[PDB]
């Protein structure tokens, strides 16, 4: 689909706990991860759209995770 | 291979979506975005990994990601995740 | 090659069906893929037997006829 | 109530099963699509039977290939299985 469910079924496979997977789980990580960029990339792009940019940038991505409780378990994955 | 990504193609299409057509996209800001999904599927994973093993189940259903959803603060995306399975079913 | 949401719905207008599994639709998927490339295989003999270039409904027909594994397709395919 | 692949896919699983100057009618690619669902119908309908005398609830892999077999595609089990755990 708009995301390879194969691949999302990579993902869930490394935790330890995981082998054998439901039928709906990788659709509904599929549907989640779509929204879940989507609210990522339009947060950041606030950032940019206040600072009158027209480029996205990394550090606009880092900024919207310091912004948001929701994004808190990505404070260790993008550094400033 | 421990760590998997999703194509950096799919993440950057999403992502053009979520802009206007006026914007662009920095290499960096993409695979930046591209980490940070499958950080976020780990950790939902992590949390219905848990919820379905204490049930004594083996495999993770529909319940345990919203389950797991909610409980992680993504509660607002559970709403339309009941939605986008209606139409499959 | 094929949406699997689509087979999952075909699967479902048997009404003794109601719950499938995640592999069903990924075994009919492929099973699909080899139906169609025999079907159409065994349709392209008659048309190389006719020295045409166009594989047509004809064809089709004759192919079912002459297979024993396309018997349950002789009502839906009449020629 | 009766749903078919898209009539697009079909036609281009029949064009790589064919030769290179081959050409297919439109009334082929109908036809085959309609084939194609009478085909899954008509092994889902035994596969339901095989599970539920096993007072089982899903059809499951096993139900399918058994399906094969019995109806006649007992050449496609061992392609299909093969296909099966490659992905798994």
């Amino acid at each position: 689909q708009e995301l390879p469910l194969a691949r999302i079924k990579k993902i869930m496979k490394l935790d330890e706990d995981v082998k054998m997977i439901s039928a709906e789980a990788p659709v509904l990580f599929a549907k989640a991860a779509q929204i879940f960029i989507t609210e990522l990339t339009l947060r950041a792009w606030i950032h940019t759209e206040d600072n009158k940019r027209r480029t996205l940038q990394r550090n606009d991505i880092a900024m919207a995770i310091t912004k948001f409780d929701q994004f808190d378990f990505l404070i260790d994955i993008v550094p400033r | 291979e421990q760590d998997i990504y999703l194509p950096i193609a799919n993440v950057a299409r999403i992502m053009k979506n979520a802009i206007p057509q006026t914007g662009k996209i920095a290499k960096d800001a993409k695979e930046c975005v591209q980490e940070c999904v499958s950080e976020f599927i780990s950790f939902i994973t992590s949390e219905a990994s848990e919820r379905c093993h204490q049930e004594k189940r083996k495999t993770i259903n529909g319940e345990d990601i919203l389950f797991a959803m909610s409980t992680l603060g993504f509660d607002s995306y559970v709403e339309p995740l009941k939605l986008y399975l209606q139409k499959f079913r």
